[PDB]
């Protein structure tokens, strides 16, 4: 819920991190929107 | 008529007249 510089397993950006209703498949690590741009990520230690 | 990009610095501005003001005119 705060604006932060993030690095998830090398996926580096700046944004506010929020809980999601998106369910990824077990092997998917980040999610992209219609313009091939990252809008969700899986946290590698606790997998939400 | 049927009608995201903000992380790329794109922004959409509202019109000066609302759709209620166009409906009034």
């Amino acid at each position: 819920n705060k604006c932060v510089n993030f690095n998830f397993n090398g996926l580096t950006g700046t944004g506010v991190l929020t809980e999601s209703n998106k369910k990824f498949l077990p092997f998917q690590q980040f999610g992209r929107d219609i313009a091939d741009t990252t809008d969700a990520v899986r946290d590698p230690q606790t997998l939400e | 008529v049927t009608l995201a990009q903000k992380f790329n610095g794109l922004t959409v501005l509202p019109p000066l007249l609302t759709d209620e003001m166009i409906a009034q005119y």
